[PDB]
RNA sequence: GAUCUGGUUGAUUCUGCCAGUAGUCAUAUGCUUGUUUCAAGGACUUAGCCAUGCAUGCCUCAGAAUCACUGCAUUGCAGGAA
RNA sequence: UUAGGGUUCGAUUCCGGAGAGGGAGCCUGAGAAAUAGCUACCACUUCUACGGAGGGCAGCAGGCGCGCAAAUUGCCCAAUGUCAAAAAAAAAAGAUGAGGCAGCGAAAAGAAAUAGAGCCGACAGUGCUUUUGCAUUGUCGUUUUCAAUGGGGGAUAUUUAAACCCAUCCAAAAUCGAGUAACAAUUGGAGGACAAGUCUGGUGCCAGCACCCGCGGUAAUUCCAGCUCCAAAAGCGUAUAUUAAUGC
């Protein structure tokens, strides 16, 4: 109206992990008069234009922190090479974020109940 | 028989948190002792930063990218202690673990060749069957056929290119020497006097640079070279000279202006 | 069980709360500064009382001791900032002339106010507490914030404000 | 903050306790509360008695597979119960 | 808790020791006199077509009992550790009431809402004054008026293992909302000690108040009610113990 409100995203540091062949980033954003929260899609494409990533597939983010007061954020990023690499090394919530986890496993409890009563039978 | 860890419990020179946590990982023995060494986990979760967490440092180790005394390790928890080269070739760096000035842990980076080069102080020597002397070190290192001038509490010189012992360094005389232990940690000076008294722990008066001598106890001498320009391995970040409390502040006063 | 997490108590009720000598202190200060509660008067009380016990300790002592050298500095420089003492002062007797008011004053609330930014100080307490002030860029909404000598000329407004 | 305020007498000065007074991650209890941040929590009275469910199991590339077990294969392979 | 010297507490997160209904004995193992291992006795206690067979919560929830007195038969292995033949993933993610998370939680502890401003009228004080009058400061008030914001509602969303709490927001083209601001603060006090009534009604040595000194016999500053004012304040009384007060 008076404006457009426009999502800013800047790194600070910067690692090359090449033992697990990715990258660690930590994040800031900034989002001058954007309302409410920044959503990850966004984020995620201004990453892809900066580090000259071909996808958001690869950008895999977890955790915001919202600072008291104004639009702020900051947080904390990771890209991988290859896809491979991604679904095989990383933590099954972070994937499931994207929508690449697994199926959840079936309840706690029924395991156990059923895994105690494996230790009766002798077939 | 224990098992477990508690995070304050265990030494704050892991610079564990008091949150964060309950537990902290208790290592399988090995060369050093339980205080004075720090579990892998430990290294290359928060220092290094190439996991963070639990889980990633099994992934690495496990798998095998890691090696300390040039030999791989598929172990998850493992002492590193003192004088302890480590390389991850996969980086292509190769730590030496140290005793910082201050009572922290260095992690300081070498020359390749330098990296071949370690240093094992000398605890007993005794001969073994059929008259094949040993040595045997702090790090439980067993020195076959030591040369016939190794005493106790003196260094050898230790290829890990291929295992073998070049000539020696003494404790005798005045030679730069540097402190394991004793809160007077990675501080390095000549030795000026050693002290006995039989039947107790022998006292040693070590001088450093730009004066301000001191005292630490015979079993904490651990030898460097026979000079300080002819040392064979690296100091850390400080030279091994502490400084008063008001320079302290002041400097990192002066720092913080920038 | 097995919480590592400090607590403290940071302001305590002077003994004979009946004195009406006390009283009035009491009022004058929390009307003209327009304080909540009593409360406020002691939690400022507290932390200068423990201020003036070491200083008081360092003092005492001859010079060139560690104790006076090192935390003597420390003192001196955190009354240089917000501005209770001024650069011109070194005792450790200007440390012990220090009283309630001038803690007081060096609150976002009354710093507002005297700033020029409100027309009362109870009306620069709602200033603070409605989002839409800064203290130089960064939006503080809790009045008993106490405001550098270098950042009390710099409070500006919020850039979320109407008002700015 | 290194604090002495009431109570014996017709009035006074002492000795002297009693009562007042401020704390307690110290517990109970009455009455009352619009939010946030941080937390102790069946120790005290019986280491008294217990319904019900759960609380140390575990295998890779590397100790043993003819499940008459499942797929791919067709006298060959991979998963793989206990 | 104490200026100092001290005084008092320690069942309880960390370390050390001991115990697993009460006792004793034993096997295996590198390590045990183990008790969600075994054997026996004793006190209890559960099944049985009564021939026999079992049970040990001072492990987590939960139930009974007990006493002045104390939470859910919740969710998760994501984190932190441990155990293992074990990295992850490959069709293909080991277990854990250890531990984490949430529920309940005015023990304790930190921050902070319940209003803020301009016009008019009344009152008090100070200065000047022709005593008419003017200026300044503060308070109270009307169907006085003006803005702004949280509690709360919602989300383009975000936090988290998943979901909340916090935070950020009411469009960026497009998303809520105060005026008696009914979104209305209470608990103890006003004779003395001790901050606050020369009050008004009722009671009349009764009813009751009172830690203590003392009030009440129709003239109550203390009782029983109302108004008024005071202290602390989202906390405030009461009981008991303990410390200061104590050079008792």
């Amino acid at each position: 109206q008076k404006k457009k409100a426009e999502v800013t995203v800047r790194t600070s540091q910067f690692k090359v992990n090449k033992l697990l062949n990715r990258k660690q980033f930590i994040v800031e954003v900034n989002h001058p008069g954007w309302c409410g929260t920044v959503p990850a899609k966004l984020i995620r494409s201004r990453l892809a234009s900066l580090y000259k990533v071909a996808d958001e597939n690869q950008i895999s983010v977890f955790g915001f922190k919202t600072k008291f007061g104004g639009g702020k954020t900051t947080g904390f990023g990771l890209i991988y090479d290859d896809l491979a690499a991604l679904k095989r090394i990383e933590p099954n919530y972070r994937k499931a974020r994207l929508g690449m986890g697994k199926k959840k496993q079936p309840a706690r409890k029924s395991v156990k109940e059923r895994r105690n009563r494996n230790k009766k039978i002798r077939g | 028989t224990k098992k477990h860890l508690k995070r304050l419990y265990a030494p704050k020179d892991w610079m564990l948190s008091k949150l964060t946590g309950v537990f902290a990982p208790r290592p399988r023995a090995g060369p050093h002792k339980l205080r004075e060494c720090m579990t892998l986990m430990i290294i290359i979760r928060n220092r290094l930063k190439y996991a963070l967490n639990a889980a990633e440092a099994q992934m690495i180790l496990r798998q095998g990218l890691v090696c300390v005394d040039g030999k791989p390790r598929k172990d998850t928890k493992y002492p590193v202690g003192f004088m302890d080269v480590v390389e991850i070739p996969r980086t292509g760096d190769r730590f030496r673990i140290l005793y910082d000035v201050k009572g922290r842990f260095a992690l300081v980076k070498v020359g390749e060749a330098e990296g071949n080069i370690k240093l094992l102080k000398v605890e007993n020597v005794y001969t073994s069957t059929g008259r094949i002397p040993v040595a045997m070190t702090h790090d439980g290192h067993r020195i076959r056929y030591p040369d016939p001038r190794t005493h106790r509490g003196d260094t050898l010189v230790y290829n890990l290119k291929e295992k073998k012992v070049v000539d020696l360094i003494k404790s005798s005389n005045g030679k730069v020497v540097m402190v394991t232990g004793g809160a007077n940690r990675g501080r390095i000076g000549e030795i000026m006097s050693i002290e006995r008294h039989p039947g107790a722990f022998d006292i040693a008066r070590l001088k450093d640079a730009a004066g301000h001598e001191f005292a630490t106890r015979a079993s904490n001498i651990f030898v460097i070279g026979k000079d300080m320009q002819s040392v064979p391995v690296t100091l850390p970040k400080q030279q091994g000279l502490r400084i008063n409390v008001i320079q302290e502040r002041e400097e990192k006063l002066i720092a913080a202006e920038a | 069980m097995r919480n590592y997490n400090n607590f403290n108590r940071v302001w305590k009720a002077p003994r004979r709360p009946f004195e009406k000598e006390r009283l009035d202190r009491e009022m004058k200060l929390c009307g003209q500064y327009g304080l909540r509660c009593k409360r406020e008067i002691w939690r400022v009380n507290m932390t200068l009382s423990k201020m003036r016990r070491t200083a008081r300790l360092l003092l005492t002592l001859p010079e060139n001791h560690p104790r006076r050298q090192l935390e003597g500095s420390a003192i001196m420089r955190r009354c240089h900032d917000y501005g209770f003492l001024e650069e011109e002062k070194d005792k450790l007797d200007y440390v012990l002339s220090l009283t309630v008011p001038d803690i007081l004053e060096r609150r976002l609330q009354t710093v507002v106010f005297k700033h020029g930014l409100a027309k009362s100080v109870h009306h620069a307490r709602v200033l603070i507490l409605q989002r839409h002030i800064a203290v130089a860029k960064q939006i503080v909404t809790i009045p008993s914030f106490i405001v550098r000598v270098s950042s009390e000329h710099h409070i500006a407004f919020a850039d979320a404000s109407p008002f700015g």
